[PDB]
């Protein structure tokens, strides 16, 4: 269980418990979970990096050690 | 009401810098643009996060981590943090710098409301 950060389009930054296998359809869901948001109207980026469907968090070498908590983005 | 302030909207959440702007509970207007209704048991009085205060900052490659409070620099209204991790310093946006759940409980004693 490793922790996350998202930015959605409002300015709030939440939290996130995802697994380093969890597919980007997963986190939008649990997204989806925490604030209503529409899968479908997702964008999710990490340091200009697009975070496209059919692929998983350890696809783009995002996630690390336990010290660190990436922030991702909701994009426009 | 007025006073810089870092405070949390969730148990178990992150404290986030900002202001309150009307005492009803109150009303939070935060660094990052979102404003909204906190308890007041969630909330830390102190403008400026005190030297050597373990805190979470969002470094240059976009990932927050633990860091310590070793100096400040306030630029026409805006304010830097120096932030040390591992022996490095560097400089955060105000907005770049947040309290976990246990580095805004240690400050509760202190700068806690009420």
């Amino acid at each position: 269980a490793m922790l996350i950060f998202v930015k959605t389009l409002t300015g709030k930054t939440i939290t996130l418990e995802v697994e380093p296998s969890d597919t980007i359809e997963n986190v939008k869901a649990k997204i989806q979970d925490k604030e209503g948001i529409p899968p479908d109207q997702q964008r999710l980026i990490f340091a200009g990096k697009s975070l496209e469907d059919g692929r998983t968090l350890s696809d783009y070498n995002i996630l690390k050690d336990s010290k660190l908590h990436p922030l991702l983005r909701l994009r426009g | 009401v007025g006073l810089r302030v870092v405070a949390k909207w969730s148990s178990n959440g992150y404290f986030y810098s900002g202001k309150i702007t009307r005492d009803v509970k109150y009303k939070l207007l935060f660094d990052d643009g979102y404003e909204c209704d906190v308890l007041g048991k969630d909330i830390l009085l102190c403008d400026p996060i005190p030297l050597d205060t373990e805190v979470t900052a969002l470094s240059e490659d976009e990932y927050f981590s633990a860091g310590v409070v070793k100096g400040h620099r306030k630029e026409s209204g805006e304010l830097y943090y120096s932030i040390e991790k591992e022996g490095q310093r560097k400089w955060y946006k105000r907005m770049a710098v947040i309290l976990s759940l246990e580095q805004g409980n240690r400050l509760r004693e202190q700068y806690g409301l009420g």
